[PDB]
């Protein structure tokens, strides 16, 4: 069994967990106590570590600045799932700043996290690789995922290595200082991972609030959106699927040059409770919803920018015929280079929820990533260049060219996925 | 003695060959799901290995996937035997550098013991199959070291390779064309013959000439399975007169490295009576040598060809086949030098669905814009270096993607060549 | 050898080409919107450069608008090659002054520098063909100056125009009847044939002979478009026989300034299978001559023929042909010195939404009506000099407005009188 080690770092990266979690006991037939529910089904082992007892375990480690994330997902949402022993808290919190999770503060944690990460390792014969999950908005989040992910980086170098970045919206999650750990984050990103998907809160919530239009909703919906993007997302390294098999395939199908790594997704229907009674979903309607504007979580228009790569995952009964008549039909909605074949790729695997007749996600190597990065950098030089909040990050040691250096590295980036675009 | 071998590698390779065996199955009397059987008819010696009242199917298994038995299992019963499957660790990603250089030399030697154990269970070896898939990541580069390593052990033996390339109009993955030409550079230096199979005609085929509506993946592999099946149709019902690897072989092939064919069948009929009594030799030449049945993007009635031949099967008159092959020379277009053309046989054994049925393979110099797409299109990728990360850090040296090109654009010089010279090889 | 080369100007002109550009393509079997085919039919040469598996469509796309391309790609896909396009940067405000004085020279000569590269790709020049709009202020006189321009360089060349003239009840702008006599002493200057079409008439084939409800421009440009596909038929299938631009202006024109004709196509049938298979050439020859498909604001069973031709495409019968122009030529009328009346053609390849169908192109004295009302429509706002100023403001003499006219009319007289004269020609 290839194994991953899934790690949630940062306020966000563990509120998602007990819907992430959640989601693959119900998806493979274990209970919310590790115990099995009748038959199980899919690879469990890639995400569960079998116990000397009848309990499964799931793979993962929870790192907190703070003690207050963890306290409430092992203590009250979700009790007796995680293991007390790969939980990792400090006291001081991150007052909001990079610095503090990756200079600072962070950095006296990192031989308790690399040893807790080494024991989870040793446990593993095929390690196929490292799933982080963090907010790229918060300190915590934002500076220790990137100290982490170079820290396996160096051990470990023969691993695929994803991450799971949530930009935080400009509203309900905002901050006045947001702007500042983003670019320093994806200054890191950029050289730590392999994979990194990211997924865009404003996005999610425009998205939920139109298909919501008609109904009062819940509140925990936009939660449990963000969880299943990244469940189905590892659906294929779950079951035994055609496609992305393996994370090693998704980076050689998805990555054509060490930078130009930063990912895009789509996902329909986003939520089973969203979409009840008759949902009757065509193969045909289901293709057509994937690269949609009210799919796509990211403000990102596909007809907008140029495709470098493009892979579709369906799950359920999706036959090719259709499938391939369903890319012809994109015309000129998804273009890439004229350097490039349109190398479209759908297939489709195993459907675990009885609920729906069928679904799909899709991963995407778009330019209009540029676009995101550009927003950000703008709100970033505003303040740098007046020293807005700068007092905050100096104090703990980040010599003002630490500032300059990932302005540079940013501008660099979007330059480059614009390349095509030109 | 003609006793075949398969070998097959990768998901696509597993699943064709799937369907050819349980296919096989079906016409010789054997139970698909167990491979038992009472009364059989035909010479199942040539692919199984009797033993009681089981008859297990001579192939190899090979995969890099971590639970390649269990897979096969749950599709295909106890009809193939666990010993001759071969498991791996993690598995190459679509990408030709881990099946050929990061396997593990373990795992090529397992294969290998299996092959010899195989090749020890028969009075003489007939020739190997190979079923594959070039833009994979094992049935490309594993695949191609296979080949490597048979020919190397066993010269001299007719190897066949029947392959899935890319599709001429939408693609996978961005990585398919090195994937795809390393492969053809491998099959060129390797391979007796080379079957070119691709999915976009398979299509066009399954939803037109199949009644199937919204055909998948499963239907497409029985028009594969087909092909498959009847050209192996004289090896395993005999006759007097027959055909076995090595005869296609020196039929077909006239030099070294032009031995890339088209394949062709007809009728193409799914499980049932839905077929239709047409019993004419006549209607299916003037259909197997048409456009529609080929099973590759390509258009061999604007091309020229260098050999063909043609296989018969069921009660199929001498006379229906003489007027119906004339028709044949008149209407296509062959190469002066060689003046006979054809190979042509004959098995008086009706395929399981149908009276009558015909299978044709041939050299026609139109294969070679499959290959020219496929040239192009990483030509392009390959001046950019996209994706090319991927090949060098896992032990190319670029040096290796440009010779494996050099051999591909030989291969189409002469084709090329040989056709324009043809034009006047008749003055 | 026949190669052609087309030219778009103003938006009319793009959009009534864009719809042949897009039916063309569907005859021949090419993706409309990325020109990416594997599998063609027809000599795709006469039209398309092909590079690789692009078929590249060869058109100078011609503007004085500040993004003319933005506004193809939100249109036609990648089907046109971006350096044919040329943008301009402020615009001619429906004056042809603007088009033809005030343009430009930078505009002007990149205009010529993409015709030049599109004539250097070709074998021969079989012909050009520009498509306009006559009441604008590009495609009237910015498309002039190109006509005078082209003609200077390439004399002994075909042009064909097709345009748009007014409408013979409502009028656009009050400017139109100046744009429209200027474009027209240009066309009679320039073109080696013109083809006069209008809104009135095409509206009313598209409310009677298609079954849209309510149609806009859009539809109205299938109905020119398909005449313009038609009209194609036999350079772009080939044939033992068959039409190029340099047949129909010799055969068509008895004198060098009149080479206005009409133009005619039955049956109209929009994609899908809405049509009837009535498959009779006799019908389809009773239609085209009829005054209800003529897509101009005349009528011509009331005049008096010069010459006519008659393309029949499809599974036509020798019989049916020579049966029916029998008819046709019993019931209308013609000029005795011509006495052989018309010019025949077949095309085998049927128009991919019926089995049959005919195109007629003619010389018929009654268009001389379409002229005279834009003549007098002209006289009466000159004579009181209403937005006259907007034309000598912008480098006009009266001399020009009055010498325009004055060709005009000069045409119309030659018309008029060689018709009259024509009824005592057979005593
Ligand atoms: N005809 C046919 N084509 C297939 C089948 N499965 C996969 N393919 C094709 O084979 C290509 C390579 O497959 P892949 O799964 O990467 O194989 P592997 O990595 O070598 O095990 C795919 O991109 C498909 O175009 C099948 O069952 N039959
Ligand atoms: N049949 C047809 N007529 C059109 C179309 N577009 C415009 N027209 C006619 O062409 C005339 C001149 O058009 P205009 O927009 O001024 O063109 P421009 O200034 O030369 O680019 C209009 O007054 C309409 O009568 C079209 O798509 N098809």
């Amino acid at each position: 069994a290839r194994e991953v080690i899934t790690i949630h770092v940062g306020e966000l990266g563990i509120q998602i967990a007990p819907n992430f979690w959640k989601y693959l006991c119900d998806e493979h037939n274990i209970d919310y106590k590790g115990q099995e529910k009748g038959k199980i089904r899919g690879v469990i082992d890639n995400f569960f570590e079998k116990a000397s007892i009848g309990k499964w375990i799931p793979r993962t480690i929870l790192v907190d600045l703070g003690p207050n994330a963890i306290r409430k997902v092992t203590k009250k949402d979700m009790k007796d799932f995680f293991d007390p022993k790969r939980c990792v808290m400090g006291l001081a919190g991150d007052a909001n700043l990079f610095a503090k999770g990756y200079y600072s503060y962070g950095t006296r944690f990192m031989e308790e996290i690399m040893d807790k990460i080494q024991k989870e390792v040793d446990q593993t014969e095929h390690l196929q690789g490292f799933i982080v999950v963090h907010s790229i908005g918060d300190g915590t989040g934002a500076g220790l995922a990137p100290l982490i992910m170079e820290a396996i980086k160096k051990k470990h170098p023969k691993l695929v290595m994803m991450s799971y970045s949530i930009v935080p919206s400009q509203n309900m999650d905002c901050s006045t200082i947001l702007p500042y750990n983003a670019i320093l984050s994806l200054d890191k990103l950029t050289s730590c991972a392999d994979i990194s998907m990211i997924i865009d809160n404003d996005s999610i919530y425009r998205i939920v609030a139109t298909q919501g239009k008609e109904n009062e909703l819940s509140e925990s919906i936009f939660d449990q959106v963000l969880a299943k993007a990244l469940v189905e997302i590892t659906a294929t390294l779950r079951f035994n699927s055609p496609l992305n098999r393996s994370m090693m395939e998704m980076s050689t199908n998805l990555v054509p040059f060490p930078r130009n790594h930063f990912l895009m997704t789509s996902m329909s229907p986003l939520e089973t409770s969203l979409t009840s009674a008759h949902q009757k979903i065509e193969t045909k309607e289901l293709m057509q919803d994937l690269i949609d504007q009210d799919h796509i979580l990211a403000p990102i228009t596909v007809e907008k920018g140029v495709f470098t790569a493009f892979v579709i995952a369906l799950r359920g009964e999706n036959p090719h015929s259709i499938l391939q008549n369903s890319i012809k039909g994109f015309g000129d909605r998804v273009k890439f280079s004229e350097i490039f074949p349109t190398a479209i790729k759908a297939d489709s695997t195993t459907l675990t929820d009885e609920k729906l007749a069928r679904s799909g996600i899709t991963l995407m190597n778009h330019s209009g990533v540029a676009n995101l990065f550009q927003f950000l950098l703008t709100q970033f030089e505003l303040m740098y260049d007046h020293d807005a909040f700068t007092t905050w990050y100096y104090q703990e040691g980040m010599q003002p060219s630490e500032f300059e250096a990932a302005k540079n590295n940013i501008q660099k980036l979007i330059t480059e996925y614009k390349q095509d675009e030109y | 003695a003609g006793e075949i071998v398969c070998i097959q590698v990768g998901q696509a390779g597993n699943q064709i060959a799937g369907a050819f065996w349980q296919k096989i199955c079906a016409e010789h009397g054997i139970d698909p799901v167990n491979g038992k059987a009472i009364d059989v008819v035909g010479d199942t010696d040539i692919f199984f290995n009797t033993i009681g009242d089981k008859y297990i199917p001579r192939a190899v298994v090979v995969d890099l996937e971590p639970a390649v038995v269990e897979n096969i299992r749950e599709k295909f019963g106890t009809l193939f035997d666990p010993k001759s499957i071969v498991s791996g660790a993690d598995g190459a990603g679509n990408n030709f550098a881990i099946g050929f250089n990061e396997h593990g030399a373990e795992t090529l030697e397992k294969v290998m013991q299996v092959v010899e154990q195989r090749v020890s269970e028969t009075e003489s070896i007939g020739g190997f199959i190979l079923t594959h898939s070039c833009g994979g990541g094992t049935g490309s580069g594993f695949g191609s070291k296979i080949l490597k390593t048979i020919r190397e052990r066993y010269p001299k033996v007719p190897i066949f390779t029947f392959s899935i390339f890319p599709s001429p109009k939408i693609s996978e993955t961005v990585v398919e064309p090195y994937n795809a030409i390393m492969t053809l550079s491998n099959l060129i230096k390797y391979a007796s013959c080379s079957i070119v199979l691709d999915n976009e005609a398979l299509f066009s085929i399954a939803e037109k000439k199949l009644e199937v509506e919204n055909p998948s993946l499963e239907d497409l592999n029985l028009i594969i399975a087909q092909v498959l099946t009847n050209v192996t149709a004289s090896l395993r019902f005999s006759g007097t007169l027959n055909l076995d690897l090595g005869k296609l072989v020196t039929n077909l092939v006239p030099f070294s490295n032009l031995h890339f064919l088209m394949a062709s069948t007809a009728p193409l009929v799914l499980a049932g009576k839905e077929s239709y009594e047409k019993m004419t030799a006549k209607e299916l030449s003037a259909q197997v040598f048409g456009d529609e049945y080929i099973c590759a993007a390509c258009k061999p009635t604007t091309g020229r060809y260098l050999a063909a031949s043609v296989l018969f099967r069921g009660a199929v008159k001498t006379s229906d086949v003489n007027e119906a092959m004339a028709t044949v020379k008149e209407q296509n277009s062959f190469v002066n030098w060689i003046p006979t053309g054809f190979k042509i046989s004959k098995s008086e054994t009706s395929p399981k669905d149908s009276a009558l049925g015909v299978i044709m393979l041939g050299n026609n110099s139109e294969i070679v814009s499959v290959f020219e797409r496929i040239g192009a299109n990483f030509d392009r990728l390959w001046s950019r270096k996209a994706f090319a990360h991927w090949f060098t850090d896992s032990g190319f040296e670029e040096k290796d993607l440009d010779d494996a090109r050099a051999l591909v654009q030989k291969v189409i010089d002469d084709y090329r060549k040989l056709t324009e010279d043809a034009e006047n090889l008749y003055f």
